[PDB]
């Protein structure tokens, strides 16, 4: 039975390097090739390539060029992934697994050990620099909302770390407010939007102001959102 | 080359569900298909190999099929413990590598399916003055909790500069997510239009904005 043991979590600055290990445990290391697979947070599996544990020769996916290197040390039954010049967009979990060869047909030999995955190694690349938000008005639009109403909002862009709070009209306006969970961008910064549905008839006479508070940077922004 | 999977597949307890995986002659056409089960926060596990074969410990509730340039995973006797993301994968001769599908979330329905509402905001004039441009696509009111977001420029696909959240529930007990497209002001101005397209179960909703 295949077991692959992967090195733990890594917390890295942009421009640093990381070496993730994938050690075979309780089977013969040269039996199977090892594939590497990335998964950004909340998103799909991306095949990175694989390494031949008999010959030592790696093969890379098209997405994964100079900065990503597969290597072995067959003295200690271990495959490595080495990433140089780390970017914030490298953030994600890096799995190793055994892999099957390509087959012509189903009469060929199969063992289940051909496809068994390690637990994955999370590599986090982040400056962890404090960044205040830029706030932009999202002018009212009637397209998506009920009769006689419009949606308007604020876009709270490029801040770090969490959290940001948003109120409307200093807390007087709560009905129909939705402040969306922030996205953690490939840049390593957060953004979020807060949207509120309001009466269309009010547009020409009711002021709407989003109150954005980013405690970590000691930033407060109040943005009037006009038609 | 991509293997196209729906974002969401769902049923009630005991039902059968059938998850599709759509390819081309240069992947599924030519090569064997594998399926993986990935429970949230856990490593993918082999479910199906060589189109329709099960490894040890996989119940025959799970079945795989391949026809020409598509494949499918059927799950009968649907139960809670099945809830997971399911991925197909094959060798793609064009990428010279293994290719994974986008993955399908399997949900045992706790409430009836609800279709997504989509709100798409163009860049603000203030942002454009700051030499940036963000299109904001807010997706609400859907169930089950998984969508695919595609962006288009003049109705061709754009993959660069896209940031999309996972789904989370709002107070109405339905899921919402957001997707942001980053452009230059020059890109925004120079195209006829940009689109945010949301796919969910039987629904596609596409909203388009123009400079
Ligand atoms: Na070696
Ligand atoms: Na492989
Ligand atoms: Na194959
Ligand atoms: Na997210």
């Amino acid at each position: 039975q295949v077991h692959l043991v992967q090195s733990g979590s890594e917390l890295k600055k942009p421009g640093a390097s990381v070496k993730v290990s994938c050690k075979a445990s309780g089977y013969s290391f040269s039996r199977y090739g090892i594939k590497w697979v990335r998964q950004a947070p909340g998103q799909g599996l991306e095949w990175m390539g694989w390494i031949n544990t008999r010959s030592g020769v790696p093969a890379y996916a098209q997405g994964f060029t100079g900065r990503f290197v597969f290597s072995l040390d067959t003295s200690v039954d271990t495959a490595f992934l080495e990433i140089s010049s780390l970017k914030t967009e490298d953030t994600g979990i890096y799995y190793c697994a055994t892999r099957p060869p390509r087959f012509y047909d189903k009469t060929e030999y199969w063992e289940d050990g051909f496809d068994v995955w390690g637990r994955g190694t999370l590599v986090t690349v982040s400056s962890a620099s404090t960044k205040g938000p830029s706030v932009f008005p999202l002018a009212p639009s009637s397209k998506s909302t009920s009769g006689g109403t419009a949606a308007l909002g604020c876009l709270v862009k490029d801040y770090f770390p969490e959290p940001v709070t948003v109120s409307w009209n200093s807390g007087a306006l709560t009905s129909g407010v939705h402040t969306f969970p922030a996205v953690l961008q490939s840049s390593g910064l957060y953004s979020l939007s807060s949207v509120v549905t309001v009466p269309s008839s009010s547009l020409g006479t009711q002021t709407y102001i989003c109150n954005v508070n980013h405690k970590p940077s000691n930033t407060k922004v109040d943005k009037r959102v006009e038609p | 080359s991509v293997l196209t999977q729906p974002p969401s597949a769902s049923g009630t307890p005991g039902q059968s569900v059938n998850i599709s995986c759509s390819g081309s002659s240069s992947n599924i056409g030519n090569s064997y298909v594998y399926w993986y089960q990935q429970l949230p926060g856990t490593a993918p596990k082999l479910l199906i190999y060589r189109n329709n074969r099960r490894p040890s410990g996989v119940p025959d509730r799970f079945s795989g099929s391949k026809s020409d340039t598509s494949a499918s995973l059927a799950i009968s006797g649907l139960r809670s413990e099945d809830e997971a993301d399911y991925y197909c994968a094959t060798w793609d001769d064009s990428l010279s590598g293994r290719l994974f599908g986008g993955g399908t979330k399997l949900t045992v329905l706790g409430q009836p399916k609800a279709a997504p509402s989509v709100t798409l905001f163009p860049p603000s004039s203030e942002e454009l003055q700051a030499n940036k441009a963000t299109l904001v696509c807010l997706i609400s009111d859907f169930y089950p909790g998984a969508v695919t977001v595609a962006w288009k420029a003049d109705s061709s696909p754009v993959k660069a500069g896209v940031e999309t959240t996972t789904p989370s529930k709002q107070s109405n007990n339905k899921y919402a997510a957001s997707s942001y497209l980053s452009l230059t002001p020059e890109q925004w101005k120079s195209h006829r239009s940009y689109s945010c397209q949301v796919t969910h179960e039987g629904s596609t909703v596409e909203k388009t904005v123009a400079p």
